């Protein structure tokens, strides 16, 4: 095999066609049907394609080796190999010259537009119904005109001479061969350069474009359109004899015959000199026989024989995923597998696996027959399998000896993430089911109903290295996905282990104190002492306090028989505090985890293999078990439930009697329902909890029960306390279809019996649950298959990129509390720069480490509150990420190392999780500080800090200065306490009107009316003394139709009638009145500064919508620039915006439709992408604006409120790094190298600055603009081309690479996969780059 | 069920699918996924041309197998030549280069 | 067997060039031009140069100057 690369495509030549073929097919005919031998001149033919048998002719003239070069001279073939049948191609020479309907009906019409002509005349002149005059010399009509019948037949009178017109591909190859390009090219350059409107100049741009492809690549237009046309290798398109004297054949055969008959009575007809329609209805038949060949279903759907079906064409062999690419090249069927159903085997170790007998002999037959050979018990292969197939001792010796540091690979049927494929070592053993270790279940979601799982056995002896260093289970202990243990012990090994570790209040063997835990098992074994008891025992455990080394301490510990029992397996380093306590779920947990932490990896495999034994062994030993009388039913629920019938039956009464609607009813017998719900409940918990009255010595004690449901329970084996309510409480309420909820709850339980109704409900819930699991399983595999699809080239090609950016991350504290904390977010992420103590010039951090545990919790020892920490979207490195700028994270700890893929890991991470997706006053929780940021208050007459501001938030410092509440204040808010001041636990420390938003006069004195006339524009509705009014300032929209250019408006003047100004500006403050102002305060009333002027009133999908990045419909509007707004032009139909900055230039003005409101005034202080209008932003406008920061915390929070509401942990790394491939292209705005408005890369606009500014000429100096494309684009606008058509559309892809004449340097993985060779990431990397030194070198 | 070697398909020279035939197991799109998280090359390299569609290499391996020694030479899968024959088949010139 | 590899991780901090030298001494070791360095308690190769390499007495630079002492002595 050579060493090749560069996979180059471009257009066929009809010279180099006719030198691929070998002969001429001239009839349909393929074989006699009476002798098998193929047709002399047919789709099959011997003289064409090839020998049917190795080395013989067809007469059997010539049969033997001997001969190679020969051609019979009876039977024109050639003696060689039949394989050569699988290569031969074969042409047809066409008559009429035929268009290729990949370049004609693709959406963009190539020859279409290249030809300037719609694609609606190309349609109009294929099927034959009117001409086109195609150079028509010296005459009055111009070049490109469609000419019907009877205006050919009035021209062609009238203009005998210098009239040149023709019809159909012919007439199109003409055009095509007559076309000057660089003319035209150059005519296009100057009108560009005159031409000054976008969408024209874009149109024009890609035909500019097109046309430099052309005369760069050297395909000539002209041959788009087809002469001879090749024909596919027999082999290829098989015709199969089925078993009973009948054949086989596929459609493409019978579509080949057709086109052959409509060629061969063309040819015949032409040789006739038939009149001219007859031709051309021939010529058309031709057209449809051979569209159907190339692409069946854009036209009448030429169905096949007998089946209604349509038949399939190659593009739909090539497309599609039945088809190809999908199917057999990524899609494989592998030799050396096999399946079965898995199952227990409790008593393997956590790195094996049980394997059947016969199946592993099947599988290692080679190796068996290798190693017999070689011990010389068989003298031959023939004699191996005979003795394989006796089976005698020897050979399972044989077997076992081979097999033992052998591993095999195991996967389960949806793989995914990368924890679907795991390496074990194999233990012969009898029967037909696979047996699969306990602990790694959890990684595969598997479960044994009736699952099966496959098995594959690496062959050479990297691939062995690599199961047994990269994938074998005990390497992989940590989730790729977050940091946390994923081999934790599930439901029996937990139950054991709760019911071991709890005591009780007295038992046998109270109180004895015991020497160690030897004479423990002693006791208990003996039945002179129970599992649990408090007892005195003494202890040696060991603590690596020091540098390494281990000092004992040895004492007294009032503990549990159960925990010292437990106590023998655990290893020296943990404390034994860890096991003191009641050792649940949560408890095991962390006590791996301070294990994994401490002493490393082997001793947590070890310590989890004992964990689960002992755990086994106990709970056998408990036997614990579920019988009817075990779930006590509340003695008070009929009580209860008989109380909130009476209490519904007299709120339905007072209903009957109308003082209440019917929706207040309903939400109020909602309500105390509920909280019957909740009565009881609390009730059954207190009577089935505590209930253990056990006697002591003389007077009773009361003690956490040992009720086996409870047990189930409390520990977190199976259960929860929802489920607890579901078997002996009443089951709650329940939504009917629509989502409401129906009034009478399910007052029964399972223990006891439902009637009809109640029944029927849940079956509705159960019914509506799965199918909604069905979806959304379907949803899941169709996201993450996007997904990993996106991000798959992007490696980890540098060490380090050396940059000092960075991201500066805070924790997320939503609303109430700290809902994420500092430690575990910068875990393992390594420092932008140093960070310093609260006081100045105390480095606590050199520059760029990476944080470690031990920095995290030094960290914590401080009071640091943000840290700006690398991220792999500031990375500098060019094509790819730097190990610094990632971070540790892994199922390993350390750094890492270079050539890992990240991008599917990260694909993988974020894909398999996703299978379960008044306020009046604020109110301070702890003690702190209030402090007020982004405001600027004026105080009052009352005595209020006045809040001027609408981006104002109050957050709260501890003692320590951390911000643990934070709050968002709208303007109008009444505040109570300003700064400084220490507030108590649950105080009042603002207030605002839940339905109102205030306006706030800034000076006092008189209001006064102007261009406020009665009647025209507003109307006079007031009320009496008191001083109420409904006058209405009506907006620009709802104007009336007089009074649509006068703008009512409200001076604030003073009491001698000058408008008084506001503090500091000039500006005569000319209040005018936005739409439906309630002037309630009627002139009259010396203004107070704060009158009020007008009173203002998730999941999957949601996840796929922010990746997605579309609008949502009603977005809000921001600023550009900051400086004073104003308005302008007023009442288009759109009313005008004009920003009017400060220092810079006004002239940039915004249309708003009249339906929006805006939530601040003309003279207000806006910053640049600032909010004008209220509701959701389009991230675009965030990332446009505010810039990558920004746009990056908004996504990675968006994200991370959905995954955390369901709990399910992960780390932003993932995030981060599919955002960084979403926003990799920018749209140029200066010039100096680009062509002024390219969609580029940002990868190469950094790399071409970062060469030119590195050049001592200046050059392009260019400036960029950064953008934010959607991930199927993104994908859609990869380099490689293999990758795009591995997916998408297979012809758009296709005919692009062709007509461009692209070159795939391969450069990625998925290529590399295709072509059959080593991938360019982790093993196969060095290899890759010792191809790189190759290149570019001597 | 389990298969090490057998009957292959006829036009592209893959193990038959199904169980009558003995049959392999489908090593789809996500398992290949899953390997390239793993740095895991030479085994996803043998998977896809050794073990099932390279005729010259699945021969030469079966031999080197029975040898006692174990190595591999990929070579270039017959299922990209069907690819590269059936792309010719149309309009487009689609060339393996060299230097 | 070898149930855990990360002595020999923690040699080589790659994890990834621990393989290649790791397939090359294994590759000596099979096609019998060389012997092992340990003895043998009848592993297989594969786990004999793990074995060799967490004793710390075989990488990529005791590899290069053992090639190479050969390399010059059949030379002569
Ligand atoms: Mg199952
Ligand atoms: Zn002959
Ligand atoms: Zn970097």
């Amino acid at each position: 095999t050579e060493e090749f690369d560069a996979i180059k495509i471009a257009l066929a030549s009809p010279d180099m066609i006719r030198s691929w073929s070998f002969g001429e097919v001239k009839k349909p005919e393929t074989i006699n049907y009476r002798t098998f031998k193929p047709e002399r001149d047919g789709l099959f033919c011997a003289r064409i394609f090839g020998p049917v048998k190795d080395y013989e002719c067809l007469c059997g003239k010539y049969k033997r080796l001997k001969h190679r070069g020969v051609i019979c001279e009876k039977c024109g073939v050639e003696v060689t190999q039949t394989k050569v049948r699988r290569e031969r191609m074969g042409h047809i020479e066409l008559a009429s010259p035929t268009a290729h309907i990949w370049f004609l009906k693709s959406l963009p019409s190539r020859i279409g537009l290249l030809l300037d002509m719609p694609l609606r005349d190309i349609e109009r002149v294929l099927y034959f119904e009117s001409y086109v005059v195609i150079e028509g010399g010296m005459t009055n009509l111009e070049r490109q005109q469609i000419l019907t019948e009877e205006q050919y037949l009035d021209a062609l009178e009238e203009f005998g001479d210098e009239f040149d017109a023709k019809m159909g591909a012919e007439a199109i190859q003409a055009l095509l061969k007559s076309m000057d390009l660089e003319q035209e090219c150059e005519q296009l350059r100057e009108e560009l350069n005159e031409t000054n409107s976008e969408t024209k100049r874009k149109k024009l741009t890609k035909r500019i474009k097109l046309l430099e492809a052309f005369v760069q690549s050297g395909n000539k237009p002209e041959w788009m359109i087809l002469t001879v046309l090749p024909v596919l290798p027999p082999d290829l398109r098989p015709l199969v004899p089925l078993d009973g004297g009948r054949f086989a054949t596929s459609d493409l055969n019978d579509l080949y015959r057709r086109v052959i008959n409509r060629n061969n009575r063309l040819k015949r007809l032409l040789d006739l000199a038939a009149p001219d329609i007859i031709v051309r209805n021939e010529k058309r038949m031709l057209q449809e026989a051979v569209d159907a060949l190339l692409d069946n279903g854009r036209r009448g759907r030429a169905i096949t024989g007998s089946n209604k079906r349509p038949l399939k064409s190659l593009a739909d062999m090539i497309k599609g995923k039945q088809g190809r690419f999908r199917q057999n090249l990524l899609g494989k069927r592998v030799d050396y597998s096999g399946r079965s159903v898995i199952t227990v085997g409790p008593y393997l170790r956590l790195h094996q696996c049980g394997l059947p007998k016969k199946m592993a002999l099947e599988l290692f037959k080679p190796f068996i027959y290798g190693k017999l050979e070689l011990r010389g018990l068989a003298t031959t292969i023939k004699a191996a399998k005979k003795m394989v197939e006796r089976e005698e001792a020897v050979v399972w010796d044989i077997l076992d000896e081979v097999i033992r540091e052998h591993p095999v690979l195991l996967n389960r049927a949806p793989t995914l993430h990368r924890l679907g494929i795991q390496a074990f070592e194999p233990v012969l053993i009898e029967g037909k089911a696979i047996q699969l270790h306990p602990l790694v279940c959890a990684a595969y979601n598997a479960d044994f109903d009736g699952d099966q799982m496959a098995v594959h056995v690496p062959l050479t002896l990297e691939a062995q290295l690599e199961a047994r260093a990269l994938m074998m289970s005990t390497n992989n202990i940590l989730s790729p996905a977050n940091g946390e243990p994923i081999i934790v012990p599930s439901q029996d090994v937990v139950l054991g282990l709760y019911y071991m570790t709890r005591d009780c209040v007295n038992a046998k063997g109270e109180g004895m104190v015991l020497t160690g835990p030897k004479e423990a098992e002693r006791l208990y074994r003996s039945g002179l002492a129970s599992l649990h008891a408090r007892v005195k025992v003494r202890i040696t455990e060991y603590e690596k306090d020091a540098n390494g080394e281990l000092v004992a301490k040895t004492s007294l510990k009032d503990t549990t028989v159960g925990r010292a029992i437990l106590w023998m397996i655990v290893p020296k380093g943990l404390p034994y505090s860890i096991v003191n306590q009641a050792l649940g779920k949560k408890a095991i947990s962390k006590m791996l985890n301070t294990c994994y932490r401490i002493l490393g990896l082997k001793p947590t495999v070890i310590f989890a293999d004992q964990i689960m034994y002992t755990g086994f062994a106990y709970a056998a030993r408990s036997g614990a078990s579920v019988g009817i009388d075990d779930m006590v039913i509340p003695e008070k629920k009929h009580e209860i439930i008989s109380e909130a019938e009476a209490e519904v039956a007299e709120i339905q009464e007072q209903f009957q009697s109308g003082l209440v609607t019917a929706g207040e009813r309903y939400n109020k017998v909602i309500d105390i329902w509920a909280a019957a719900n909740d009565r009881v409940s609390k009730a059954m918990m207190d009577n089935l909890q505590t209930e253990t009255v056990i006697n002591r010595d003389g007077q009773e004690e009361k003690q956490v029960s040992f009720n086996s449901i409870y047990m189930m329970a409390d520990s977190g084996a199976r259960g929860s306390a929802a489920q607890i309510r579901q078997l002996a409480g009443m089951r709650g309420l329940m939504a009917k279809p629509d989502g409401s909820i129906i009034e009478t709850p399910i007052t029964a339980n399972f223990r006891e019996g439902l009637n009809v109704l109640q029944y029927f409900i849940s079956t509705h819930g159960a019914r509506k649950g799965l199918a909604d699991t069905a979806l959304k399983t379907a949803n899941s595999g169709y996201l993450t298959r996007r997904l990993v699809d996106v991000a798959q080239d992007l490696v980890v090609t540098e060490d380090d990129c050396g940059t000092h950016e960075g991201i500066m991350m805070t924790p997320v504290i939503e609303g109430g509390d700290v809902k994420e904390p500092l430690r575990d977010r910068v875990l393992g992420r390594v420092t932008a720069e140093d960070v310093l103590k609260p006081g100045t010039a105390d480095i606590l951090v050199p520059r760029n480490t990476l944080l470690h545990e031990q920095w995290c919790d030094l960290l914590e020892e401080n009071s640091v509150d943000a840290v700006k920490v690398r991220s792999v979207v500031s990375c500098d490195t060019d094509f790819g990420v730097c190990a610094h700028c990632y971070g540790r994270d892994l199922a390993r700890g350390h750094i890492i190392n270079k050539g890992e893929a990240i991008g599917v890991i990260a694909a993988q991470s974020i894909g398999e999780p996703g299978t379960q997706l008044a306020e009046s006053s604020i109110q301070v929780k702890n003690k702190g500080s209030i402090k007020l940021s982004n405001v600027k208050s004026v105080v009052n007459s009352s005595g209020k800090l006045v809040i001027t501001s609408r981006n104002t938030e109050l957050k709260l410092i501890d003692e320590f200065g951390r911000t643990k509440e934070s709050y968002k204040v709208p303007y109008g808010a009444v505040l109570a306490k300003g700064d400084g001041e220490q507030v108590a636990g649950g105080e009042t420390v603002a207030n605002w009107d839940p339905h109102t938003m205030p306006v706030i006069t800034e000076v006092s004195g008189f209001v006064r009316f102007t261009d406020m006339i009665d009647g025209q524009t507003i109307t006079r509705q007031t009320d009496e003394l008191t001083g109420l009014s409904s006058l209405v300032v009506l907006d620009s929209a709802e104007r009336t139709a007089g009074g649509k250019d006068l703008r009512p408006a409200l001076k604030i003047v003073d009491a001698q009638g000058n408008d008084v100004l506001i503090p500091g500006t000039d500006m005569p403050a000319q209040y005018f009145l936005p739409g439906k102002a309630i002037v309630q305060l009627e002139d009259g009333v010396q203004i107070s500064s704060g009158d009020t002027l007008a009173r203002i009133p998730g999941g999957l999908p949601r996840v796929a919508d922010l990746f997605e990045a579309r609008r949502p419909k009603e977005p809000a509007i921001l600023a550009e620039i900051s400086g004073i707004v104003s308005f302008g032009k007023e009442t288009k139909g759109k009313r005008r915006l004009v920003i009017t900055p400060v220092d810079g230039s006004d002239p940039y003005e915004e249309m708003i439709p009249k339906w929006r409101q805006l939530n601040v005034f003309e003279g207000e202080r806006v910053e640049r992408g600032d909010v004008i209008s209220d509701g959701p932003e389009a991230p675009h406008d965030i990332l446009r604006l505010r810039g990558v920061h920004a746009v990056t915390r908004y996504i990675v929070n968006e994200v991370q409120d959905v995954y955390r509401l369901q709990g399910v942990k992960i780390n932003d790394k993932h995030i981060e790094v599919i955002v960084r491939q979403m926003l990799r292209k920018a749209t140029i705005v200066n010039a100096g190298s680009s062509d002024f408005l390219e969609g580029e890369q940002v990868e190469y606009s950094r790399v071409k600055i970062a060469n030119r500014e590195l050049e001592a000429n200046g050059k392009v100096g260019a400036t960029y603009s950064r953008d934010l494309l959607g991930i199927t684009k993104a994908s859609l606008a990869t380099e490689s081309f293999i990758s795009a058509a591995s997916f998408q559309e297979t012809t758009r892809v296709l005919t692009e690479a062709a007509v461009a004449g692209k070159r795939d340097e391969l450069r990625g993985l998925k290529e590399n996969v295709i072509v059959g060779r080593l991938i360019p990431a982790g093993t196969g990397y060095a290899y890759h780059q010792d191809r790189m030194r190759r290149r570019a070198a001597g | 069920h389990a298969r090490s070697t057998g009957s292959y398909s006829l036009v592209t020279q893959q193990p038959l699918g199904g169980k009558a035939q003995f049959g392999g197991q489908r090593f789809g799109e996500m398992e290949v996924w899953a390997l390239e998280a793993y740095g895991a090359a030479y085994t996803l390299q043998e998977m896809l041309t050794v073990k099932s569609d390279d005729v010259n290499g699945r021969t030469k391996m079966y031999k080197n197998i029975v040898d006692g020694n174990h190595q591999m030479e990929p070579g270039m899968p017959e299922s990209f030549n069907v690819l590269l024959k059936e792309i010719r088949s149309l309009g487009i010139n689609i060339e393996l280069e060299d230097e | 067997a070898r149930v855990t590899v990360q002595d020999a991780v923690e040699k080589i901090g790659n994890r990834f060039d621990l393989v290649l030298v790791a397939a090359r001494r294994a590759r000596q070791m099979q096609v019998g031009g060389k012997d092992p360095l340990v003895p043998e308690e009848n592993d297989k190769t594969t786990v004999i140069a793990l074995r060799e390499i967490e004793e710390g007495l075989i990488n990529n630079q005791i590899l290069d100057v053992r090639e190479r002492q050969e390399q010059q002595e059949q030379e002569a």
